[PDB]
RNA sequence: UUAAACCGGCGUGUGGC
């Protein structure tokens, strides 16, 4: 499976999840103070041979799979700041978000 | 006001208090007891700062 | 206060009150919810409330108190009933039911029923402990229902004429097998009349089933008693309900020993009804029907029964004819052998403004020596005796003029001599 | 939303062995296991999904109890007078209505609940296949031996026990 | 200025009076963006804009004021409505509302009415107090509304019969049912003629569902009063929009004790459009019409009805048969026992030449004797007694040459001796 | 004990039976009802009930033992029998049986027939060796079933007719073809009395559908 | 067998002392 900035973060606080969007990369102009996720860079992890109970199921629930890996960039434990610019390049064929 | 007199009110005195129906007892509930604190304790030395 | 005591008169009593209430304006919205808005401000004068309906059970357990002039359809003023009164009581569909109600507070839907203070017009106590109506022992018409007003106008003879062909009495299943455009409407109204006036006693429940909202008016008040009705305004869905719910009702008035007369036009659209809200069994009848469509159409036409320990519960179903498909006919055969008293009208006399042209041959009762005397039935043998040989329009002159010349009944025995 | 639940359980194979009920069920289930994470509060929510009408409506569990710890679902044993519940026990309420609607983790709880309710169903299928012989001498090879009880096999996965 | 002081005079006065507000190329756009972009230009000279409408409701609260040349559709002159409005007054659907406007400031959409000024030619304060539409208590055709013109046309006939067949009064519910080519279209032609000259007082509403463009033309210029039609131009949307629109811009008519007639050609093309924008229940119906299709499309035949306290809503509604399939014979079906009132067209005659072919026999009216005086109502049950034991063609020649040899329908009573 | 013993007797009886019993209150569920919750109490008083009823077996192998006061349908008291019975002695349809039954435990359904006692009025051994119906012989009617009364009454010729119509035996196939409104029901009612009063030794089988 | 709790390797360049 590929890659994803799904906004969905599982096993997370709410007040985590406020600076967030819609998309799952934070506004420009939210400051940040300690470890705080500003890209929902979630993506699953479980392997393949599954029963064809699973693959049918996590297909008729959309596509989720082990995705419980955080796999987010925080700030660097020390360093405050105040976003101001976002850059965000997507490879030939990949699907654009709202954002870039 | 405060509840250095509320601890002495458990919650016999909830639904009875004027308007406090599903949404502003559910707030109440949920602030109050969520922080440590239980709705309703007995004690005896809340005057005298002891 | 009761919302039927807010509900007899028009919206314009109603507005006055409301400005009396000192709210909003009151003619923008409609008259029911004027009486919502009206009740919810009552409710704020710090006064519990005293609400009736009758009972309509949900999926969820609880219920709601479907007004009489709502036509016991879904209202703003549709009283909410917690489960905790089907847990204690355990009220079915179509108990009248009043007690004390509160306002909905915010993020509700309507008032609560606190506490039941009237059980179908008894003490709660009755309610728990009571024989059930599908419990009861069926039997046939004992008691006779006469029909004839007794001052003799030109359709008094339309009751009459019930009495000379086919008698009624209490419990049983009736049939009005009629074309359109034949005086189904009119004859109707004069049997309601009737009932009314000569035999008070018995609870009038006349039904209107899918017909013009000037009929509607001109049925509720004109006769004696609770006028619901479902127009085509609504679906078959409301109808259903309507039905069901008129049903419930009577079954736990004869519960609560007492005689219901059920005057219902028509049959055949309240099966049309039946047969759009049945699931699909991948198979369709002769004309167009469902296989299963006919079941609950068929329960609802046999609520009606006479019973051993009190009530009796009499329908008067009108059947309609002459609709050019056959579906509407197959309903009519499936409700011949399942009713045991048959009624015909005739069209073909009607058209030539020969009135009331009721089929005196087709016409007949199921144990009609239970509904009539000893020597009163010998003469209506020999009446239908003399009857039978001469042809129908024959038949139909001889009663029209030979009882138009009369007065009363016994007055035409006494008169034939 | 609701039409997409109801393509799933047009979708689900083992129909026979969770019908219609058993699914919106489990649902209710799912959706309570999921507002365990969406509040701190651990509430018990039954959200009665109406599967063939409609779609889902929070519920909130009172627990009745005389406790008073996670008061969201603490009720002393009378405690039925406001909203004429009048009910000792049993009495639940439905002050949250419309919590946070389908997400990606409630979907992956619905997941693992369904998975988990079809074995379930497969261990009733099981019960079903060792069971008209209640009463009867049977053959049968033991896996594993305990202080209390016993693990006994007859093939076909057929799974026993003979306590101590 | 007004909107339709700008539309009743053709595309060439609007390209001159735009040459005279000094703009762009005005005969490229069409002529109501025309009129949108030269009521633009007048609001730009400094002046507030008096426009009319009637009033269509959305999901979000504001309101468009439809105009009446528009065919009551979307259009660039369409002014926004305020919700403050409808939290005022609260007017309804169809309301006829006339104010002051404004023109659209960029990123806006159309023009915004800033202050109502006449609310269904009268008074702002008869809005708020006033009694509802559905709250009112539906009546039977009390007054007679005669058809016959008077001076002998051949077509006069066509309405002349109608008042020898059955009686047409106001607040009933006329049918019209009749197979492709039999004479639909003259026949309501002269009867809205007739219902203009000899009964100026009542407000004539012709309506067009689906037909030919040439048909809307011939229709809104030839007849007295307001045209609005929808023909195949416009889907099932527009359809039941412009259907919902005129019931309710009558409903409030007579809600202000007004008399309305509306004649639909035709109702089964309507409840096609019904049928196409229901969702669907996982069934169909026999002839591929689903359940609840039915619903709305009898809510706006149900709507016309005869009022207590002022105004009447009488709607003739051509019914079509022999159209091969079921699905429409359904329709005429479940709108048989809707109407109170009938009348059947012949087209057996019709290939004939034989004009006009109204089916004498299976037309009639429900409670007829409010439909006209005493002795006539016995003349007319004996000339119906005449017309009966003869042959259809026998009928229906008699019909058409006794009547073209007299010229009134009294004299036709006189003549008959 | 039999549910048909509880049967005869009104819900009159079963109430106030079922407050012997202490439950809850009775007359508020259905009479049939009233008997389950009845017999699941006099289950709980530690005792094996002897219940009775027809077989009627469904597609999985178990079966149903329908009452006759039931009319012979679905109800809560309908006893489960399990396959093992059916595999022992391989009851068929409308085998009336007899024997020990047990309460429905949680998450069951109805109560489970242990071990027949009675098959048909006989001993179970008779049961498993038996010769079938349709294996037998079929044949005419031989032995004449007379249908008149003997003390004269009204109706009485409506039997006599009969046997001055046409004779009624036993093993015969009888049709009554007649219009709406002819007479047929007081015709089978006095018929079905007549046999019973002058031949008791046949079993009387009265049908009513519909 | 069951229950509870917890879970910079290398090179390069630059600059500074
Ligand atoms: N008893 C009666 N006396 C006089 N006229 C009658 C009588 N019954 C019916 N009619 C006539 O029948 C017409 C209405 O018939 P209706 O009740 O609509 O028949 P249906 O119910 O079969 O359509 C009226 O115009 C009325 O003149
Ligand atoms: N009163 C009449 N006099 C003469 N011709 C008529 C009359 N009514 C109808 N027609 C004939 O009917 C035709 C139009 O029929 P039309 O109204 O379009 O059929 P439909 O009834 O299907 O709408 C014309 O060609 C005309 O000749
Ligand atoms: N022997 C008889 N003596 C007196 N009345 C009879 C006799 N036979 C029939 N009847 C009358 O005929 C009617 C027959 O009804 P029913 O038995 O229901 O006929 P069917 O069985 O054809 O429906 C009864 O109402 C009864 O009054
Ligand atoms: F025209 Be009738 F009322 F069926
Ligand atoms: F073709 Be017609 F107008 F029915
Ligand atoms: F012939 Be009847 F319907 F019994
Ligand atoms: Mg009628
Ligand atoms: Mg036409
Ligand atoms: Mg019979």
């Amino acid at each position: 499976g590929p890659e994803e900035i799904t906004a969905d973060i599982p096993n997370v606080g709410e007040a985590a999840l406020s600076k967030l969007d819609e998309s799952g990369i934070v506004y420009i102009g939210a400051e940040v103070t300690g470890g705080d996720i500003l890209v929902g860079k979630v993506t699953p992890k479980g392997e393949t041979q599954l029963t064809p109970e699973e693959k049918l199921l996590r297909a008729i629930f959309g596509e989720k799979a082990s995705d419980v890996k955080d796999s987010s960039l925080r700030v660097p434990n020390g360093v405050s700041g105040t976003v101001i610019d976002v850059q965000v390049f997507t490879r030939d064929g990949v699907e654009k978000d709202k954002r870039a | 006001h405060y509840i250095g007199d509320l601890v002495q009110r458990t919650e016999v005195e909830l639904l009875k208090t004027p308007n406090l129906g599903k949404k502003s007892l559910t707030e109440i509930k949920d602030v109050l007891a969520s922080r440590g604190l239980s709705l309703g304790m007995r004690l005896e030395n809340w005057p005298p700062a002891s | 206060m009761n919302l039927t005591e807010l509900k007899n008169t028009p919206v314009s009593e109603l507005i006055t009150l409301g400005e009396n209430m000192g709210l909003e304006n009151l003619a923008r919205m409609r008259k029911q919810d004027i009486i919502f808005a009206i009740l919810k401000q009552h409710a704020k004068s710090g006064e519990d409330i005293f609400g009736d309906g009758v009972l309509e059970i949900l999926q969820d357990g609880f219920g709601f108190l479907r007004s009489a002039d709502s036509s016991y359809l879904a209202g703003p003023d549709d009283i909410y009933v917690s489960p905790s009164q089907i847990r204690r009581f355990n009220l079915r569909t179509g108990d009248t039911i009043s007690g004390k109600i509160r306002p909905p507070k915010e993020g509700e839907r309507y008032f609560a029923l606190l506490k039941v203070n009237e059980v179908n017009f008894d003490k709660p106590e009755n309610a728990r402990n009571k024989i059930l109506f599908e419990n009861l022992t069926p039997l046939h018409a004992n008691s006779r229902l006469r029909m004839e007003r007794g001052n003799g106008s030109t359709e008094d003879l339309t009751a009459r004429v019930l009495d000379l062909a086919s008698p009624i009495g209490r419990g049983q299943r009736g049939l009005i097998v009629a074309p359109p455009k034949a005086g189904k409407t009119m004859l109707l109204q004069n049997i309601a009349q009737s009932i009314a006036y000569n035999h008070p006693d018995c609870v009038l429940m006349v039904l209107l089933i899918d017909e013009r909202p000037e009929e509607v008016t001109e049925m509720q008040r004109l006769v004696k008693g609770e006028v619901v009705a479902s127009t085509f305004d609504e679906p078959a869905s409301r109808h259903v309900q309507v039905a069901e719910m008129v049903i419930e009702k009577a079954k736990r008035l004869v519960e609560h020993k007492k005689d219901v007369i059920i005057l219902l036009d028509s049959i055949t659209r309240l099966a049309r009804a039946y047969n759009t809200v049945v699931p699909a069994s991948g198979k369709v009848l002769t004309g167009g029907v469902d296989a299963n469509a006919l079941h609950r159409p068929k329960r609802f036409f046999g609520a009606a029964r006479n019973v051993e320990e009190g009530g009796s519960l009499t329908i008067i179903a009108t059947a309609l004819i002459d609709t050019g498909s056959k579906m509407d006919e197959v309903i009519y055969e499936e409700f011949k052998g399942t009713g045991n008293m048959e009624l015909h009208l005739s069209r073909k006399i009607a058209e030539k403004r020969v009135f009331p042209a009721i089929d005196y041959n087709r016409s007949g009762t199921r144990k009609e020596e239970l509904l009539t005397t000893q020597e009163e039935l010998q003469k209506m043998w020999i009446l239908r005796k003399i009857i039978h040989p001469m042809g129908e329009i024959d038949a139909m002159e001889f009663l029209i003029n030979k009882l138009a010349m009369t007065k009363t009944n016994d007055d035409f025995f006494e008169m034939m001599k | 939303m609701n039409k997409e639940i109801l393509a799933v359980v047009e979708a689900v194979s083992n129909e026979k062995a969770l019908p219609r009920e058993k699914i919106f069920e489990a649902l209710e289930s799912a959706l309570a296991t999921a507002t365990k994470k969406k509040y701190e509060q651990e509430i018990d929510v039954r959200v009665q999904i109406d599967r063939k009408s409609g779609d889902f409506d929070t519920f909130r569990r009172w627990l009745v109890v005389d406790e008073v710890t996670q008061p969201t679902k603490e009720i002393t044993l009378e405690a039925a007078r406001y909203e004429d519940e009048s009910l000792n026990l049993g009495d639940y309420v439905e002050d949250q209505i419309e919590s946070v609607t389908f997400d990606r983790i409630t979907t992956q709880t619905a997941k693992q609940v369904i998975v988990q309710k079809v074995r379930e169903a497969e261990r009733a299928m099981v019960v079903d296949q060792f069971r008209e012989h209640e009463g009867e001498i049977i053959t049968g090879v033991v896996k594993k031996v305990n202080r209390d009880n016993i693990s006994l096999d007859l093939g076909n996965n057929a799974e026993a026990v003979i306590l101590r």
